[PDB]
DNA sequence: TCTGACACGTGCCTGGAGACTAGGGAGTAATCCCCTTGGCGGTTAAAACGCGGGGGACAGCGCGTACGTGCGTTTAAGCGGTGCTAGAGCTGTCTACGACCAATTGAGCGGCCTCGCGACCGGGATTCTGAT
DNA sequence: ATCAGAATCCCGGTCGCGAGGCCGCTCAATTGGTCGTAGACAGCTCTAGCACCGCTTAAACGCACGTACGCGCTGTCCCCCGCGTTTTAACCGCCAAGGGGATTACTCCCTAGTCTCCAGGCACGTGTCAGA
């Protein structure tokens, strides 16, 4: 009868495509033959940490009241997580400025 | 008349530029500088918009960074402004020869 | 950001009451104005613009000065004219670009 | 005649809308995060590669994919994702 | 077409906006020509990978993504281009 | 059982060495710089041959792995050296 | 008649062949692909045993110890960028003492 | 059990090590400081150590784990089989 | 009694060390501080004698790399003595910290 | 003197080489348009100079802390044996798993268009320093 | 410490370009079946970690002593910062060409792929010589 098809990352219960990071997998020659557990794992963990990099620039938008996400909103919102920070540390972000930070030594004295 | 201590307007600019995200050379001086190089390994060259940007864009991060850690070396030393041999310090520690 | 009506003349977001078009071939939201905007614009209020049965919106009418109509017009943005209307003696910019008009 | 190219802005967003509702985000940053998605994936990938190679095995499998992931990711993260994506399999077990 | 005498359009204001970036507050007068030169070789390195990349391309233009892989093999990886 | 570079770079020394030895942990050593070196040069080929659009990697990918590694007079002089051996190859 | 002989190396060339094709770099390699690769190769290698038997014969030995190629390696400006972040296993280190320390 | 065996990393054996680094003269606070560096160094090197041997189902760590997990904080070692 | 000026043995050692090539850490003392670390990740671990080789290979060219860059920071602060506050820029701006 | 680590000698497979083939990757003509290269005029903001002077770099000095050098005591690292067994390699069987392949159908990519957000000014607080 | 220049939010007016969605195709993900082999499980074997015991005896370790050098204090020039003036090239908005990145249509020849045979490295086994 071949029931109406529903796309595997439907059965994975995921957002990022499954089928497609297969088919990269695949064509990406990083091995003569990928599992069925591999696209689903790997989209799973692309999904999860792009959650967690969304999660935190949402946040450093709202404490600028502002409703749409920006490259700044990322660096703030990598640099300040130490473990995201420790995974992006070799990487630039282009238009996303830099924390604020002064050295204490800096300050006006008295 | 109203005159700032010295040193005042250094820490202003200093919050004011680690405020902001635009780009701190100007556009033209740093295309005609990516044009002068480039014309060395290959002539009659073209380049995307894009490249200049993001070369800029990567010019800039490596010269904020490499001032961050200049100024490090500098407060190391007991001092407060930015010398060469500071600069020298951080890139040799850093491997960048 | 998903509830609040934003107005034809001022197009920005915010919680207010705004008033409807009552023309049958009248489309689209463009029908929808905001106090601030309309009262400092032809002199009219919410509540009596709500009343009447035959009130039309300002671009019903073809009396809309909205930055995308006057340049559907073909002709320049108003900009803010509230203060050179008072300075003239005009309660409303509508009587003080009739007026210009005329002169 | 359309050089129409794959991007994950599709789910990049979609995802977005499932942890903050009434937030937008710039076609800046949809070109950042696309490219963080795109560099992941590689670090991953080639990782699961190598230890693939390493074993004598020709197979990428969830057992690589877990290990490139502990090997990579670090702190909290590594013991996140993982809990994230053997769930994810466990699912796709029972269709 | 050619050009010359370039490197001293990164302004002395430029460098210090850079520095003021940086977090530093005083600066000595002899920072700006090491800065030129610092500046100078890191391009140099870059713009040499990225025509590498447009030569075995068989292009006459240089493009964002030839940038990027350049970058990224020196371990400068760059989001918002690619 | 297992392979090794073990008996080519012998031959190499003994062509640039007539009269010099080589220790047996200096000769992992050298097996494992050879092992690096490949490793480093196919992968930059393959990365060339995936951004290009292409399914094979050939003398072109090498060439210019080759000159994006190796630094300065060690690029030239390898790419003066390979391509003498292809063109050899083309002559059979 | 082995493929080596028809380039003229010392270095293997169906053995690069075989490492190409298993390690799947690419679907396909092409036929000058190993040959220029073992060229390479053979050069590079050539390269630090020149520079490692001319470190052992100033020194006075026969056989070249880890301590000789760490030696040839750390003085060649070229070789030593090429390999800037790797140990050598009983290598030692370049005998060096800043200025500042002597007397 | 094995405890407190950071000890067994001697005040002397710093010295030895200071002193193939090249310095003269060395601090009183610097042996706890190099010990400590020392231990987070080894664990981060053991972590992915161990975890190469475990993927591969053995109950020995040998020399080649090191050498990859090594190699994958860009500290390539040679002459251990790599 | 014959008595060295202080510092006249340290560029001894240091000539001495830096001629040399073997392993400056004591074995059996590393081994067991392996063993000890590697306690909390697997229970019941076993080594091969190559791998604890490779580790103290690895760790002593680290310190060593480490102590040169400490040095470098000392001589910058105009000082010869190193101080933990060197070895803690040296490792900041190597990017460890 | 003696230590054996390294130099070959020789079976022996077992990976490499030679012929032949068919199929798909990739040069090549043949546009096409788009997006890089220029001129060109204002103009305004931003770089360049000049000058006063104040805070900071740099050298000197002195006292005291802490480190290097040496010596006698101790103690465990290192070496050499000796069993013992956990487990790493290796092989054989065969089964579950992934590749390859023809429909076929919907998810995603391009174009579109309008709605809401992120900008500009223009007066009024609101801090923010500086000298007294 | 309080008052006043000076810089800066702040909250009213507008406006303008881009960003959500939305519709139409079209390209690739999904379904299903077949088939070959890669990896899993079971025995067997030999290796090589691991545990102990003694025995020297270099190396670590406490204490003593002296002095080198880190560190705080003064001066003292002097170099960089802040501000006013001038000037000059970046930036913006236009037009104007055309060079080349991109995309089809061949079509040709380069390279997996199979089979057969054979000689180049590998391991076991000594033997002269570096050199510790
Ligand atoms: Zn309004
Ligand atoms: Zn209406
Ligand atoms: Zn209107």
């Amino acid at each position: 009868a071949r029931a109406k098809a529903k796309t595997r990352s439907s059965r994975a219960g995921l957002q990022f495509p499954v089928g497609r990071v297969h088919r990269l997998l695949r064509k990406g020659n990083y091995s003569e033959r990928v599992g069925a557990g591999a696209p689903v794992y790997l989209a799973a963990v692309l999904e999860y940490l792009t959650a967690e990099i969304l999660e935190l620039a949402g946040n450093a938008a709202r404490d600028n009241k502002k409703t749409r996400i920006i490259p700044r909103h990322l660096q703030l919102a990598i640099r300040n997580d130490e473990e995201l920070n420790k995974l992006l540390g070799r990487v630039t972000i282009a238009q996303g400025g830099v924390l604020p930070n002064i050295q204490a030594v800096l300050l006006p004295k008295k | 008349p109203h005159r700032y201590r010295p040193g005042t307007v250094a820490l202003r600019e200093i919050r004011r530029y680690q405020k902001s995200t635009e780009l701190l050379i100007r556009k033209l001086p740093f295309q005609r500088l990516v044009r002068e190089i480039a014309q060395d390994f290959k002539t009659d060259l073209r380049f995307q918009s894009s490249a200049v940007m993001a070369l800029q864009e990567a010019c800039e991060a490596y010269l904020v960074g490499l001032f961050e850690d200049t100024n490090l070396c500098a407060i190391h030393a007991k001092r407060v402004t930015i010398m060469p041999k500071d600069i020298q310090l951080a890139r040799r520690i850093r491997g960048e020869r | 950001r998903s509830l609040g009506s934003t107005c034809h003349q001022c197009r920005q977001k915010t919680i207010d009451t705004k008033t409807n078009c009552r023309n049958p071939d009248c489309w689209g939201v463009r029908g929808q104005f905001c106090g601030p905007c309309l009262r400092n614009r032809y002199g009219e209020e919410v509540r009596d613009a709500l009343l009447d049965p035959n009130w039309h919106c300002p671009p019903c009418r073809g009396i809309c000065n909205c930055s995308f109509c006057r340049q559907r017009d073909g002709r320049s943005a108003t900009g803010v004219l509230v203060y050179l209307a008072k300075y003239h003696g005009f309660g409303n910019v509508h009587a003080y670009l009739k007026s210009l008009k005329q002169e | 005649k359309r050089s129409r190219k794959e991007s994950y802005s599709v789910y990049v967003y979609k995802v977005l809308k499932q942890v903050h509702p009434d937030t937008g985000i710039s076609s800046k940053a949809m070109g950042i995060m696309n490219s963080f998605v795109n560099d992941i994936f590689e670090r991953i990938a080639g990782e699961a590669s190598r230890l693939a190679h390493y074993n004598k095995r020709s197979t990428i499998t969830s057992r690589e994919i877990q290990t490139a992931v502990r090997l990579l990711l670090p702190g909290e993260l590594a013991k996140h994702a993982v809990s994230e994506g053997t769930k994810a399999v466990t699912k796709y077990t029972s269709a | 077409k050619v050009l010359r005498d370039n490197i001293q359009g990164i302004t002395k204001p430029a460098i210090r906006r850079l520095a003021r970036r940086g977090g530093v507050k005083r600066i000595s007068g002899l920072i700006y020509e090491e800065t030129r030169g610092v500046l100078k070789v890191f391009l140099e390195n870059v713009i040499r990978d990225a025509v590498t990349y447009t030569e075995h391309a068989k292009r006459k233009t240089v493009t964002a993504m030839d940038v990027v892989y350049a970058l990224k093999r020196q371990g400068r990886t760059l989001y918002g281009f690619g």
